[PDB]
């Protein structure tokens, strides 16, 4: 739709700042931690696989969760309820055939009842004031992919893989905007696979240089190198599939050029 | 919550919910209230409401119907909208004997294209443009309404819901089962509506998907690989389709001048890639003398 491409990019750059969670929020949660959140997001990855949901749905759900927990204190017993309602809302927003509510009750192992899921759904809507059309890492990556020469589907799947790993760890990735994580992920995928770098044409589009992406890149490179040891593994399993060209099997680079 | 609103009468039922006319007792404002039942869904808040509200909060524009407020209950959600006076369908019937003046057609098309360009710039497809969803006021404005079939798109798009757009206003790429569609589907709808304001009858009033295709093909020619690269590999294309010759556009909408015909033809281009954007259409010479007349309203 090349004609609205730049208007849309501009608009998403504006809205990503408005949908941004609060970077410090876990410090203010008395009862939950980054490690509990990692467990939850990893579980949502599995749920996404189980029901064959879009990656976008997963990214949206995690945005909803981070924004909700930015203002609402939640006990550990209830963190999965928040996450289940967020995935339900994301599915309703984004999916052609979302799973029905009963399916969402079933995958929580009847920890929660259906009316609890529906009531959380409504509370999450109130808290986010219905502002659900949030920009994601995935939406930026997809635009950035159009600047390949030519398209390389391993580069594409590996970028999505790295962007997805960023969802698991609130420290450090909550401090980076989606467009920046997408930038770091695209560059790191492109260099890992082809040896090439963040292209000139994307500097013109985004205003980001390798310099400006460096802090995120340094974090993301470390996450990639340590992905095999991480307590959470569902994203590595998912990306062994041929649908993603088995990219979780590719060797991360020992070092980057800079 | 609803303490301050006084219901006046029911307007109708769109894609979901029911719409009433109401007035704010404290300010005097006349509003349209869309009532949405939640206890009917122990599936919860419907996807159509979730989309309509999240998108309409972002889309603030003089040719897009304005969402003023959202009022919750446990059991009901009420959307408060600015009230408009009638739909374009009603207005066209009211105009049957006397015709819609060209200045007003031009004004309405210009305004609709502004509204649509705004939607498309904000990554929103409407997917249900038709005269019943286009609302006018006593001051010469027209606005896009009923965003219950709308969605947020990505660049580049993926496969979205197939069962989309009312049949008469549905683009050929959807009828032929294309894997991808985009903003061009809304322009197609608008092109059908432009022709309809001029003649006062629907351009392609088909009774089925195949009847719709055949009506389109009789007016614009059966598309081939020259006019639309890739048509013949599209999923619901049949090589048995009759091959009709294209009609010259001065017969399609006989009252339309040269500039009008040029514009209509770029809006009804088969190839979605070549179909004119709303943004580009605003600069077409058809609009060089555009004004904003006030219609003759018989509320
Ligand atoms: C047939 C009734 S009318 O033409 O006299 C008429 C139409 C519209 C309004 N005002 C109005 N209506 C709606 O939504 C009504 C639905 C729209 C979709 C099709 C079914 C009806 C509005 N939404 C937001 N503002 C609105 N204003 C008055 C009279």
């Amino acid at each position: 739709v090349p004609d609205y491409h730049e208007d849309i990019h501009t608009y998403l750059r504006e809205m990503e700042v408005k949908c941004k969670p609060k970077v410090g929020y876990m410090k203010k949660q008395p009862d939950i931690t980054n490690s509990m959140r990692a467990i939850l997001v990893d579980w949502l990855v599995e749920v996404g696989e189980e029901y064959k949901l879009q990656n976008e749905t997963l990214h949206l759900a995690v945005n909803y969760i981070d924004r909700f927990l930015s203002s609402m204190s939640v006990l550990r017993g209830k963190l999965q309820l928040v996450g289940t309602a967020a995935m339900l809302l994301a599915s309703k927003f984004e999916e052609i055939y979302p799973p029905e509510v009963a399916e969402f009750v079933y995958i929580t192992d009847d920890t929660y009842t259906k009316k609890q899921v529906l009531r959380m759904e409504h509370l999450v809507l109130k808290v986010l004031t219905f502002d659900l059309a949030a920009p994601t890492v995935n939406q930026f990556l997809t635009q950035y992919f159009l600047h390949q020469q030519p398209a390389n589907c391993k580069v594409e799947s590996l970028a999505m893989f790295l962007g997805e790993l960023s969802l698991i760890d609130a420290d450090p990735y909550l401090k980076y905007l989606p467009s920046v994580i997408a930038g770091a992920a695209f560059h790191l995928a492109l260099y890992t696979v082809t040896g090439q770098s963040w292209p000139e044409s994307l500097i013109r589009k985004t205003g980001y240089t390798l310099e400006s992406l460096k802090p995120c890149l340094m974090d993301l490179h470390q996450t990639y190198l340590k992905a095999p040891q991480h307590a959470q593994q569902s994203i590595r399993e998912k990306y062994k599939n041929s649908k993603y060209h088995g990219v979780s099997l590719l060797n991360p680079p020992e070092t980057l050029n800079l | 919550s609803m303490e301050n609103f006084q219901k006046v009468e029911k307007i109708g039922e769109g894609t979901y919910g029911v719409v009433y006319k109401a007035r704010n007792k404290l300010t005097g404002e006349v509003v349209a209230l869309k009532k949405i039942r939640l206890d009917t869904e122990t599936e919860g808040v419907p996807s159509t409401a979730i989309r309509e509200i999240s998108l309409l909060k972002e889309l603030n524009h003089p040719n897009i119907v304005k969402l003023l407020d959202v009022i919750h209950t446990e059991n009901k959600l009420y959307l408060v909208f600015e009230f408009l006076h009638q739909d374009l369908k009603k207005f066209m019937d009211a105009s049957a004997l006397t015709g819609i003046p060209l200045p007003l057609i031009k004004s309405y098309l210009f305004q609709l294209l502004q509204g649509l360009a705004f939607c498309h710039s904000h990554r929103v497809l409407h997917r249900d443009l038709k005269p019943q969803n286009l609302l006018i006021n006593t001051e010469g404005a027209i606005k896009l309404a009923d965003f219950g079939l709308a969605r947020a798109f990505g660049v580049p798009v993926r496969t979205y819901t197939h069962e989309v757009v009312t049949l008469w206003y549905r683009a050929p790429e959807i009828l032929l089962g294309c894997k991808y569609y985009s903003t061009a589907v809304d322009i197609w709808s608008l092109g059908c509506i432009f022709a309809e304001m001029v003649t006062r009858r629907a351009l392609f009033p088909g009774d089925s998907e195949i009847d719709q295709l055949f009506r389109i093909f009789r007016t614009l020619g059966t598309p081939d690989e020259v006019v639309w690269p890739g048509v013949t590999s599209m999923p619901d294309y049949k090589p048995s389709f009759p091959k009709w010759a294209r009609q010259d556009f001065s017969k399609v909408v006989p009252p339309l001048d040269e500039d009008g015909r040029s514009l209509l033809s770029q809006m009804l281009h088969y190839d979605p890639n070549k179909r004119i954007s709303a943004k580009a259409a605003l600069a077409h010479p058809f609009f060089q003398d555009v004004t904003k007349p006030v219609p003759h309203l018989r509320l």
